[PDB]
């Protein structure tokens, strides 16, 4: 999953967005977020959401894995998601319930991020040199044309 | 621009040689045809190939290299090799006699007659040249042709060329291991020959090389081509920062400055830190912290000195690959809290660092590791006077009995300089303990 | 009209510059090819004061590069702004200085000096009125130092009434990378001192502290220490090239900011730097932003004047902010702590208001403070020499070169001189 | 305007920093993302009592967390609102206690109180002016009461015109679990009392109780029980934020409950507890509400107040009562039971209304009283002391940290004290 944030006194960005895990255990239908760690990144990683039941609306409803699939978002406390894609005995164990998930799409990457390392791109142009194989290959080797000008 | 030449003088060292212009070849994806790949940039000679390699306008990578011995063997044998059309032809000098590890032999009887051609193909280099930063050497002490022909050479380069640099590396005598026992003559001689005559001197010995092989490469069966291609690998560190880019760069001219304190003394020692194979280097981790105590631990020295006999004068650390400088200086920082090493009160700072962001390069069908950050260790101390004592209290001895002094004589030479060469030690090991004292 | 002619020396130099340049880009909207694009009037309209004018909406740097190997003058071309940067204003001679100053200081320059000079002359004459010429280097910076050195003992009879801005970097107290790092500063401070007239001092440990303070992003970049240190020059040039009812000239700051001919010394120091989350978790004000420029930590200059007291500070605010909280504010401080000031001057601060911001942010500042704290800088290097000068250990070269004992005496002399005026005038 | 600064401190007092601050935001109407929910308009006018704003609607508490041990924090800035509270403001150690005591009293605390005084000093120079602060922490935890005997110690002075709120809790009569508990307890509440003005008392084994009288759910959390809690503490501080006919300063009440200086220990008290049929069984008026007030059930704080003489009582109301109902049943009660006072002070009782309904129903109360309670407590844990002491048992690593047997004497004399004091005013 993902998320988005807005900053409002930086030098660099609009905004921020952040990448999450989500992971919906079988046993007491806990969740957790998890978000992996990268270097340099400059946010406090880690835990975000410690072990508990989660509510979907007021009355104390639960997310029950019967409402869940691909192409949701859903509001938690606040800070809202969007679920991307899932893994492999994630999608069997859903489909051997029989889900009907719905089509992928791409997971994007912080623009922050890259242009903190630089632009993964290609180099390698010099000047033009290649008099050698041309002089050895084709000694006094010449063509003959008949032309005529009005 | 920045390129230097280099010298192999001695069917001792040219395997050396051999091997470190094979390790050479890899990275710049110099083919043993001696020509690139369809990607040009062939061109005016104008990037970082040039520092080693002269290609002219016949796309062929030529190195700046001769190779220099008296024995026809080894040189027929790498010319009917694989980099033969690589090597220019007559930069191949070769002889028919052999010192028969007499230094003097090497360097009266025979040194007329090739040093004449030796000097025309070093002008004939020099002049196209333009950089000329320097030269390295490779020889030996013990040498059965090597030792005293190069003596007599860079006798000759130091008197008439005296504006660059001269660097030096050289196998040592092995302390309790003999292959000829002309080896004290031949070492003291050349030495005491060259204490004013040479800049820079490194030192590496055989023994060490093969207790790490079986230490940390951990194959008991070594071979010459391991230790060739080891040393090979700290040469290839040591000009890595003239070869290519970097954030802050350094040059023989800055090692020349720092590395020695004083006129004479010029003989620090070498270390390379992950010497380790590549299951090792896959599922363990690598990084400054280790690496970094690893350079100062004593037991992967190519010299047999114990650092808490000796203490501490110069420290210049090469760092290759990946790092920043901040967990580089608070690691050095460290150590200097630790307690157990010894800077003397001379040197308050002395940590010459070097940084070049270029990774390592493995070699196909090598033994070593994809390594990330090496670092390249080049300390001068005083705990090598011990290898110094240990050969004076032998040379002694075999002065006394004077064996083989007859050889001597009968070839032509005399006891004068045998004499004068033992209080030149004298005076060397007594200059090693004033500095010692505080 | 007046302007300002850019000079660099040394390999810290060959980065620093290539930072500051790039940063005044991004302020002034000129984009890498050098097109400009217009979004604001008054970055269109005080240009002049150091690009000129070249063809087709393009405009030339007034820098001058200086340094002997090539390869550094390849990594700035390549570099994202190099195309910015001319030919012309590149020279170079052919030869390693290996940071021995004496070779530098009698040999290498000799024979690249007229040549440079040609060249800053061209520049001088090209433009109308200066203010004067600042110069980027490291004192410890064995070709900096060589090359400043006898750049401004030339400039200043060339040119007596100029404003003489020296911005240099400091070495270690930590570890000092070059062993002979004693050796170079006292060969640079002993003429620096008197041919200069305001001096910088930056020191990459405290560099580190920021990051470890509020940066926290465990493994930092040089260039990100450019870029803070560029942003502190900037802030300081500000002031000339905006609108705003505010004092300017950098000659209206020495006077003020200079009581002797030998107090030069100067500590600089930026306003507020956001941490991980304080982005959307801070609020700014005027009282948060000045308590934030007068905190021990937020300082990056030398050491704690914690042990010292204060003698000058001049703050440049920069943004839409009243007269009366600034007022107030050093009011405040100067009552709350009014001991650890000196009793010498009242009133020891020096206010300017700028009203545009830097691009982005709404209300900033940046601080520079003359006080009693470069005095265990020059008491470490005065150890250092003194333990070294003990036994002439690396002193052979020099003597090659050309040099004798009785300089080494006379600038550790002047430097005594120092410590013990420095010590004096405030205990 | 007047603020109060709030300190987190103890494996629990963190727990119940979480809840009570979570308790506030509830109440106040605010997200998990600070976004405020516009439906009070007195309470958004007076959400400045406790929050700063920071810029686009975020109001970051006036709240400091500080412990040892980083797993606590990360699970504290884990939960549903930990992101509320500050990067900047967790400050913390890189190691544990041990559950010691003079370990956190010199060997830890050293090295961080630094930091933690100049986060305190920021924020208070950034608010305005301060009543006092609060602190939430266990007189029995060992990082808690480490860190908050010193803490005190250092406020008292520079800061002796403020009001310095004491939160803790008692390890249970029948077990403590930690067994050297009561050695750190008779080491701090000597500097508690030399530093105290106001100190909540609280055990959890009457909580247990409670939970088995009323709320008959057999297993409750700690969560619950910090929910509890939370509510106690919200009763004192409902005032200053609601307008109404009372008066609102911890000092109103304070010189007002305290007659002498040496009395600071006070027992909460609550509004009608829900069981699962009172919820519309329950019969909401003022006769039952006070009936309960003084009911001995209702006594949550350590034991049966019966065997012992009220000093003084503070009833804070809250909703649209009438103050004629509350008196006469203030004079019915003493008419009933005059006997348990003194004639040292008649008309012991005390009424603040304010005015304005909790989240969940119409009209409530908070109960706080002082009384004379405590002897048996102090008394037992007197023993204890004697026992231990006896032989000296588990001394040595105290020792070893550096201790002394002289200083458990002087700090038992001053216990003795407090017994025979109170015993007296009794007698
Ligand atoms: N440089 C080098 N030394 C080796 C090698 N293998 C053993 N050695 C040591 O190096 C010394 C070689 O020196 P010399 O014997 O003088 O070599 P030389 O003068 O060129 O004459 P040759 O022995 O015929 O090669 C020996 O004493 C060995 O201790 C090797 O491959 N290269
Ligand atoms: N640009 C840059 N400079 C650095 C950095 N770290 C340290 N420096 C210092 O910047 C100084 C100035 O460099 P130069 O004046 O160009 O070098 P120099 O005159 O040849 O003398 P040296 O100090 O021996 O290098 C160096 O001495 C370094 O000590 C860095 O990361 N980037
Ligand atoms: N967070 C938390 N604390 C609890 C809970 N139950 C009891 N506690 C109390 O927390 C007390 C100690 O907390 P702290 O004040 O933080 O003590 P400390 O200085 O960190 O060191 P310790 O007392 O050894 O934990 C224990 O003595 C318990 O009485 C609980 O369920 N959660």
């Amino acid at each position: 999953a993902y998320f988005q944030e807005d900053v409002p006194i930086s030098m660099e960005e609009h905004y921020r967005i952040r990448h999450v895990n989500i992971y919906y255990y079988l046993e007491d239908d806990s969740m957790s977020v998890i978000e992996p760690v990268v270097e340099n990144s400059g946010i406090p990683q880690g835990k975000l959401i410690k072990r508990q039941r989660f509510t979907k609306n007021d009355m104390g409803d639960h997310y029950h894995w019967k409402d869940l699939n691909r192409g949701i978002n859903l509001t938690v406390y606040g800070k809202t998601f969007r679920i991307v894609d899932c893994d492999r005995f994630t999608q069997d164990f859903l489909e051997s319930q029989g889900i009907e998930l719905n089509p992928s799409e791409k997971i994007p990457l912080d623009p922050y991020t890259q242009l903190r390392k630089e632009p993964v791109r290609k180099y390698v142009t010099p000047s033009d040199f290649d008099q050698l194989k041309q002089f050895l290959t084709f000694d006094k080797q010449v063509l003959r044309f008949y032309a005529i000008w009005d | 621009m920045r390129e230097c030449i280099s010298i192999h003088v001695g069917q001792a060292g040219v395997q050396i040689g051999n091997a470190c212009w094979e390790l050479y070849c890899l990275e710049h994806g110099i083919q043993p045809d001696g020509q690139m790949p369809s990607d040009k940039t062939i061109g005016g000679g104008d990037d970082s190939f040039n520092t080693f390699f002269s290609e002219t306008g016949a796309g062929k990578h030529v190195p700046r290299a001769v190779f220099v011995d008296l024995e026809p063997t080894v040189v027929d044998e790498v010319r009917t090799g694989t980099y033969r059309q690589l090597f220019h032809p007559e930069q191949l000098i070769t002889g028919k006699e052999d010192a028969a590890n007499n230094y003097a032999r090497g360097h009266y009887t025979i040194g007329k007659e090739i040093v004449d051609l030796v000097l025309d193909r070093i002008r004939k280099l020099a002049d196209l040249c333009t950089g000329l930063q320097g030269f390295l050497i490779f020889h030996s002490f013990g040498g059965g042709t090597g030792s005293g022909f190069a003596s007599l050479l860079m006798e000759r380069l130091s008197v008439d060329y005296g504006k660059k640099s001269k660097l030096e590396f050289a196998i040592y005598p092995a302390p309790q291991v003999s292959t000829a026992v002309v080896e004290p003559y031949n070492s003291i001689l050349t030495t005491h020959t060259t204490l004013e005559h040479s800049d820079c001197a490194f030192m590496v010995d055989n023994e060490a090389i093969y207790d790490i092989c079986r230490r940390n490469l951990d194959i008991e069966r070594p071979t010459y081509t391991n230790l060739n291609r080891l040393i090979g690998q700290i040469v290839s560190s040591i000009t890595a920062s003239l070869r290519f880019d970097g954030a802050l760069n350094v040059d023989l001219t800055e090692f020349q400055t720092n590395l020695v304190p004083y006129p004479r003394i010029h003989f620090p020692l070498a270390t390379y830190a992950p010497v380790i194979s590549a299951e090792k280097a896959y599922h363990e981790q690598l990084s400054v912290a280790e690496i970094t105590n690893a350079c100062f631990e004593p037991a992967n020295q190519m010299v047999k000195c114990d650092p808490r006999h000796g203490k501490y004068m110069a420290c210049c650390m090469l760092y290759r690959g990946d790092v920043v400088p901040k967990d580089v200086n608070a690691a050095i920082a460290t150590i200097k809290t630790k307690r157990t090493i010894q800077f003397v009160d001379w040197c308050p700072t002395g940590f010459k660092v070097g940084i070049n962001y270029q990774p390592p390069t493995v070699v196909p069908g090598g033994d070593l590791a994809k390594v990330q950050r090496a670092v390249c260790m080049l300390s001068n101390t005083t705990a090598i006077a011990e290898a110094w004592a240990r050969l004076d209290h032998k040379f002694d001895l075999m002065y006394a009995k004077r064996a083989f002094v007859h050889w001597y004589v009968g070839e032509g030479m005399e006891e004068g300089e045998f004499s004068e060469a033992r209080e030149d030690l004298a005076a060397l090991e007594k200059d090693y303990e004033e500095v010692g004292v505080d | 009209m007046r302007e300002i002619v850019h000079l660099q020396a040394g390999q810290c130099g060959n980065q620093i510059g290539a930072k500051f340049w790039e940063v005044i880009s991004d302020e002034h909207g000129i984009d890498p090819t050098g097109t400009y694009h217009g979004d604001s009037d008054l970055q269109l309209e005080r240009i002049n004061v150091y690009y000129n004018e070249a063809t087709g909406g393009k405009y030339v740097p007034r820098a001058v590069l200086v340094d002997l190997e090539p390869g550094t003058m390849d990594s700035v071309r390549s570099g994202p702004f190099g195309q910015i940067f001319r030919p012309d204003n590149f020279v170079f001679g052919q030869s390693g200085a290996g940071n021995n100053w004496a070779k530098g200081h009698y040999t290498e320059g000799a024979e690249l000096v007229d040549s440079v000079l040609d060249v800053v002359r061209k520049e001088a004459e090209s433009c109308d009125c200066l203010q004067g010429f600042q110069l980027t280097h490291s004192l410890g910076g064995g070709t900096g130092s060589g090359m400043g050195t006898l750049l401004i003992s030339k400039i200043r009879e060339e040119y007596p009434d100029r404003i003489m801005n020296t911005f240099s970097v400091v070495p270690s107290p930590k570890v000092s990378d070059t062993v002979v790092e004693p050796y170079n500063a006292t060969l640079s401070v002993h003429q620096l001192v008197e041919n200069t007239d305001e001096t910088y001092c930056i020191d990459n440990e405290a560099l580190y502290d920021i990051c470890f303070r509020t940066l926290k992003l465990t493994t930092p970049t040089y260039g990100d220490l450019n870029h803070l240190v560029s942003a502190t020059m900037s802030g300081v040039t500000t002031c000339l090239r905006f609108p705003g009812q505010l004092n300017a000239d950098l000659r209206k700051l020495a006077v003020n900011m200079v009581p002797f001919p030998r107090l030069h010394f100067f500590m600089p120091g930026f306003a507020p730097l956001t941490s991980r989350g304080s982005q959307q978790y801070r609020a700014l004000t005027v009282p948060e932003l000045t308590q934030q420029m007068f905190d021990a930590k937020n300082m990056m200059a030398a050491c704690d004047p914690r042990h010292g007291r204060y003698l000058t500070v001049a703050a440049v605010f920069r943004g839409r902010m009243s007269m009366k909280e600034v007022d107030e504010q050093m009011l405040n401080v100067q009552n709350k702590n009014s001991s650890y000031f000196v009793e010498w001057i009242p009133n020891n601060v020096k206010t300017a208001v700028c009203d545009i911001p830097p691009r982005g942010l709404k209300m900033s500042a940046t601080f520079i403070g003359n006080s009693t704290a470069i005095q265990e800088l020059f008491k470490r290097i005065s150890e250092q020499f003194t333990a070294m000068f003990r036994r002439k250990a690396f002193l052979h070269w020099y003597t090659g070169e050309g040099m004798d004992e009785m300089e080494f005496t006379e600038a550790e002399s002047n430097m005594n001189d120092l410590v013990s005026e420095y010590q004096q005038y405030q205990d």
